[PDB]
């Protein structure tokens, strides 16, 4: 099975560790928690 | 073309294999890549007070 998503412009706030990995994030125009 | 004024010491910094800059708190750069020997390289602004 092969998954076909699509790119929308939005905001992140990028949970960057002390390592420089990326290991969560929010998308700031999910829901109002999120905002 | 990154230009600025600092001493350049060890950054004890672990890049990822593509990354070249390092960035902190804000637009100032923290470490950047050697474009020669690729160590990298801590950049702290001159002493000042």
């Amino acid at each position: 099975a092969y998954y076909v998503g699509y790119l929308q412009p939005r905001t992140f706030l990028l949970k960057y560790n002390e390592n420089g990995t990326i290991t969560d994030a929010v998308d700031c125009a999910l829901d109002p928690l999120s905002e | 073309g990154l230009k600025g004024t600092g001493v350049l010491t060890e950054s004890n910094k672990k890049f990822l294999p593509f990354q070249q800059f390092g960035r902190d708190i804000a637009d100032t750069t923290d470490a950047v890549r050697d474009p020669q020997t690729l160590e990298i390289l801590d950049i702290t602004p001159c002493s000042f007070g």
